[PDB]
């Protein structure tokens, strides 16, 4: 979406919550996708900028658009452990199970960061835990390689 | 005191009132010695990260 | 007989000795290539410049002296200028690494590798010597060459020259011109191993010298081509009694008997008059009582010091020029009226008084005018340990917090030495403060 | 003293390596087919420093390119400079690192670091009087990282009498984001502590800041980050390559700037900020060069010299100026602001002034400071990696090269010893 894409991204990127207002009305495309493909949701869900997150939603943005690694922002949010984000991109209908180029599902990318609140919210929302990513790897398998004991414990009851 | 280039004289106010070369050798050998050991303690520390990097290489292979 | 070999070790050394031998040639007629038309051939190997020139057969006048360096850069400037055919190329002598701003480095370290080469080419000069009264040592406190590989090779000399005269001429940091933090360091570390191997030592504080560039000359921002201009006149007018036929400090030893009343209260103070900028407008010539009483004001000396806070154990006045006995006599008769000029108790209240009548020279387009008639004072002052003790201060400062330390241990150096460096120092600023209580 | 030898690991490495040799080239008056066209002397004095002079009146970088990853090399020989270095002098590897630091010190870097050092042997043996070596690499990363500081570790075993000086950029969340950079900087930290003489802290925070901030650059890209570094490499090694009194060599330099073996991790100040390609309207007077230079605003580490004290400080100021009002102007900061100089180390700045401005400037001030300030960066990188290691973030990827849990404690714990270090002589008085 030409200028404003670019400058939509830009404002998601920094978390300026006012310019991204001001650029949705001015008919900035929501769904603008950067160098790796990623859309202004991506960038607020790696950068934890919450409110961004659901002005983005509330103006019909594309939770489950995938950047070229397939990373949607759900699997962002869980890796950089933002907690909140990962719950309002649930409620508006995030996929638990999406799976980027490498077979990582968000649960994975929770595991391995040692997001435990992450995880439970993933887990309750329906995420496969006998998932496994282009290495072989469950989630399960991820904590216990990483050699995380509550996180273990907190899998292998569906595991 | 009258030189052919100079001359010279005293004005006076008021009276009185009233081979080692060895040890240079010994100490110069003691510096070198430990600057020697201050050198062979860093390459023993290093020859010892050595060790342990060739110790990492076969627990790699442990893994798979 | 009766040579003096010149030693220059370091920049500092060497940039000096650059400015005292171009002054030595001006005065004594000695042209760039050696050539001078005033002497005989041998012949013509008996007038008193003979003291610091050697002869050779093509009628050249060659420097009995020796430049060193742990680096290349300041003498191959020497080997390359104006003068490259006054010295021989044996008598430059060069490493390729310096000692780094650091003693131990200079001393222990570098100083070790070019030691035996140095006493070499200083063995070949003292050949050509059928009466050799000793060394003229020049060199910083502050750099690692000057301060480590000086305190080497005076050990060294003390060695193989048994009982033979040695006079330095060392420059006193400032920080206004210094290169490194650890200047104090090397300050001590030098005075301490150089002290029982030191007949008699002209500090030249770096700082007095800027000041009276700036003041006397009207230098903003004076170079060390104007600070080694200045130094060298003081040099010119310490060794005039040794290159013409003086009686003042006739020879290495009499420095000593006439200043040194103590070995280790070796420091005597250079104050050095007039000193008139080159680019002023025609004035009357200054009589011998302005200048000799300009010898009494702390703004002409060489080291930064008060004398009015120290006692005076020696006094000597070396006048240059158009000089008559009468005036001077005048002149220290009206001086004891004005100046509290308080000798210790066992000293008798007195100067020793020379007149050299050789003219003041100055390089001609420099930064001093020529003057009629000139004057240095070389007095044995206990306010000299106002320089040590600014010094131990700095010292002290960083050597409570072991600061840089590591440099010199790195070395070989024990942080011992330090110590017994620094209370050798504390008993110098002792004895000064004893002699004259 | 006299060569210096440089490498370039990595992919930072090698961008801020080859934009050092084309900004020194064009100071040196070389161009890219290593042909002299300058006109003064003064370029040539000291240019053996950096270049070895090869058959036919041309100049070759004294540089070493290395990168576990073909394509940096590629780019570098594809610059514009790209054909001035020596071909031989290309060491590179098929797989990357991964930007996994493990990789880079113990697995893929171990496997080409014989053929670094053959490289490196040959420069060094080829030396008159060799002064150490230079390296420029981020930290961030896997090769520069982990195979830089393997580098400097072999390096320090062959010639443990040399100096060993570094470039090492810092990472920050503002500039890349990948999760393991705390991981990569804290186990490169430990080395350098231990391995580097002399380090150069080159913080991406700050010149994204700068850019974003200053320079208003809504979007910095490396190419801009970049510009801010090449303008530091070629301030800081001015007294390096051109003739002078100060910190002529690396080994002079050390001796003024580090008090404590441990202590030696530099701040960068640089004077005036530009954008690439900005029409700098008047040059700058020397009360502006000297203000600005010791402003928070100019640091190339986001540490405020404001928060520490100085232990040592080198200012360089090029350009023609009074060398008058440059020591009232120094003399003035130092008696105004006499609490962030430490009393116990006396005359603790040294200055410099070169007649050669750098390219574009008129007038230019770098300054190189040893702050207790900086263990603001190191308490920034030991907070982010605490915040990881504590949950056992990503942990497999680095024991899976057969490191232990072990190494990444003790490199935590270096670091945080290391900033206590900085505060207790940030507290320490004259008494
Ligand atoms: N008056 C004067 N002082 C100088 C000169 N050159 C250096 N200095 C001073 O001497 C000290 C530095 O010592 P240097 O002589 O330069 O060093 P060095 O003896 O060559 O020793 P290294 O370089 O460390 O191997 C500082 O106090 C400088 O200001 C000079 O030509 N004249
Ligand atoms: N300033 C700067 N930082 C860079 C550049 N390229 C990469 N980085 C940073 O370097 C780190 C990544 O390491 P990099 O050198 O690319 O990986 P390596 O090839 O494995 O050594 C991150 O902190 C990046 O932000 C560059 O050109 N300039
Ligand atoms: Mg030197």
């Amino acid at each position: 979406g030409s200028d404003l894409g670019k400058k939509l991204l830009e404002a998601a990127r920094a978390g300026q919550d006012d310019e991204v207002r001001i650029l949705m009305a001015n008919g900035a495309d929501v769904n603008a996708e950067d160098d790796s493909g990623k859309t202004p949701l991506h960038l607020a869900a790696i950068k934890g900028h919450l409110e961004i997150v659901e002005v983005l939603l509330k103006h019909g943005a594309d939770v489950n658009a995938a950047d070229k690694m397939g990373d949607t922002p759900l699997h962002l949010a869980a890796l950089y452990g933002h907690l909140e984000i990962v719950e309002v991109l649930l409620k508006n209908g995030a996929d638990v199970n999406a799976t980027d180029t490498y077979g990582f599902t968000p649960l994975h990318l929770a595991a391995d960061a040692g997001h435990l609140e992450i995880v439970e919210v993933l887990l309750k929302y329906g995420a496969d835990v006998n998932a496994q990513d282009k290495f072989g790897k469950t989630a399960f398998d991820i904590s216990i390689d990483n050699g995380n004991e509550d996180l273990a414990e907190i899998l292998q009851k569906l595991n | 005191n009258k030189a052919t280039s100079g001359q010279s004289w005293e004005v006076i106010l008021k009276p009185p009132s009233f081979p080692s070369l060895e040890e240079i050798q010994k100490k110069l050998e003691a510096a070198e010695e430990r600057r020697k050991a201050h050198f062979a303690a860093m390459l023993e520390r290093l020859q010892e990260k050595d060790k342990h990097a060739e110790e990492v290489r076969k627990n790699k292979e442990l893994k798979e | 007989m009766r040579e003096c070999i010149s030693i220059h070790v370091g920049q500092a050394g060497v940039q000096i000795g650059n400015a005292c031998w171009e002054l030595y040639c001006l005065e004594h007629g000695i042209q760039p290539d050696g050539q001078m038309p005033s002497d005989k051939t041998i012949g013509g190997g008996d007038d008193s410049f003979n003291t610091f020139f050697s002869e050779t057969g093509a009628g050249k006048h060659v420097p009995r002296a020796v430049f060193v360096d742990l680096e290349p850069t300041v003498i191959d400037e020497v080997r390359t200028g104006t003068y490259r055919q006054l010295f021989h190329p044996e008598q430059l002598i060069t490493g390729k690494e310096d000692a780094a701003n650091n003693y131990a480095r200079g001393h222990y370290t570098i100083g070790k590798e070019i030691i035996d080469l140095v006493l070499d080419r200083i063995r070949k000069l003292a050949d050509q010597c059928t009466g050799l009264q000793g060394f003229l040592v020049f060199h910083s406190f502050g750099g690692g060459t000057g301060s480590g590989f000086t305190s080497l090779l005076m050990e060294r000399l003390s060695v193989d020259y048994g009982k033979k005269s040695k006079l330095e001429f060392s420059i006193y940091p400032a920080p206004q011109v210094s290169t490194a933090v650890v200047e104090p360091y090397n300050s001590i570390l030098t005075t301490h191993t150089t002290l029982e191997h030191s007949d008699c030592a002209f500090m030249v504080d770096n700082e007095a010298i800027y000041d009276i560039c700036r003041r006397n000359l009207d230098i903003e921002r004076p170079t060390y081509t104007n600070l080694n201009r200045l130094i060298s006149q003081i040099v010119s007018s310490i060794t005039a009694s040794l290159r013409f036929d003086g009686a003042l400090n006739v020879d290495l030893t009499e420095f000593q008997t006439n200043l040194v009343p103590y070995p280790r209260i070796h420091f005597p103070l250079a104050t050095y008059a007039p000193v008139i900028s080159a680019e002023k407008a025609y004035h009357e010539q200054l009589s011998v009582a302005e200048i000799t009483n300009a010898c009494f004001e702390p703004a002409n000396q060489m080291v930064k010091c008060d004398p009015r806070h120290g006692k005076y154990m020696a006094c000597c006045l070396l006048y240059r020029g158009d000089v008559v006995p009468k005036d001077v006599n005048a002149a220290i008769a009206t001086i004891k009226t004005k100046r509290s000029i308080q000798f210790v108790d066992w000293c008798p209240t007195g100067f020793k008084v020379g007149i050299n009548y050789q003219p003041p020279t100055v390089v001609p387009g420099g930064d001093l005018a020529k003057v009629q008639r000139a004057v240095c004072m070389l007095s044995n002052t206990t306010a000299i340990a106002e320089a040590w003790a600014r010094l131990d201060h700095k010292f002290d400062l960083m050597y409570a917090k072991r600061a840089f330390v590591h440099w010199y241990v790195g070395e070989g150096m024990e942080e011992g030495e330090f110590s017994e460096a620094r209370e050798d120092m504390a008993a110098l600023e002792k004895d000064y403060e004893e002699v004259g209580v | 003293m006299r060569e210096i030898v440089h490498i370039q690991a990595g992919q930072c490495g090698n961008q801020i390596g080859a934009k050092f040799w084309e900004v020194i080239s064009d100071e040196h008056g070389i161009d890219p087919t290593g042909s002299y066209h300058g006109d003064s002397d003064l370029q040539l004095e000291r240019i053996n420093v950096y270049y070895n002079e090869a058959t036919g009146n041309k100049y070759v970088p004294r540089a070493i390119l290395v990168d576990l990853e073909p394509g940096t090399m590629d780019s570098v020989r594809s610059g514009p400079f790209g054909q001035i270095f020596r071909p031989d002098n290309f060491v590179f590897g098929q797989s990357g690192a991964g930007n996994n630091w493990a990789k880079g010190h113990y697995t893929e870097g171990a496997e080409l670091v014989d053929s670094v050092l053959d490289v490196v042997r040959k420069e060094s043996e080829s030396c008159d009087c060799l002064q150490g070596f230079q390296l420029t690499h981020s930290l961030g990363g896997g090769t520069g990282s982990g195979m830089g500081t393997l580098l400097i570790s072999k390096i320090r075993e062959e010639y443990p009498d040399r100096i060993m000086n570094t470039f090492s950029v810092m990472p920050s969340p503002k500039v890349s984001d990948t999760v393991v950079e705390p991981y990569n900087a804290t186990l490169s930290v430990h080395q350098l502590v231990e391995n580097t003489d002399e380090t150069y802290s080159i913080d991406n925070e700050a010149l994204y800041d700068i850019c974003f901030r200053t320079l208003k650059l809504t979007t910095p890209t490396y190419g801009d980050l970049n510009h801010l570094v090449s303008a530091t490499m070629s301030g800081v090694t001015t007294c390096l390559r051109f003739p002078g009194q100060l910190n002529a060599d690396l080994r002079k330099l050390a001796v003024n700037m580090v008090p404590f073996p441990r202590l030696h991790f530099f701040m960068p100040g640089f004077a005036p900020l530009t954008s690439r390609g900005s029409q700098q309207y008047r040059a700058l007077t020397v009360p502006e060069l000297t203000q600005q230079m010791f402003d928070s605003k100019n640091m190339m580490a986001a540490c405020d010299p404001r928060h520490g004290r100085y232990l040592t400080v080198a200012t360089i100021f090029r350009g023609r100026m009074s060398m008058k009002e440059v020591d009232e102007q120094m003399l003035n900061i130092q008696n105004k602001n006499s609490s962030y100089f430490v009393e116990w180390i006396p005359n603790n700045v040294k200055t410099a002034v070169c007649d050669i401005p750098p390219r574009g400037l008129k007038m230019s001030s770098t300054f190189i400071g040893n702050s207790t300030a900086i263990q603001e960066l190191f308490k920034r990188i030991s907070e982010q990696f605490t915040a990881m290691f504590r949950r056992k973030a990503f942990l497999h990827w680095y024991t899976g090269e057969g490191m232990d849990e072990m190494e990444f404690t003790e490199a935590e714990s270096n670091m945080n010893d290391l900033v206590s270090e900085y505060q207790q002589y940030q507290d320490a008085t004259a008494d």
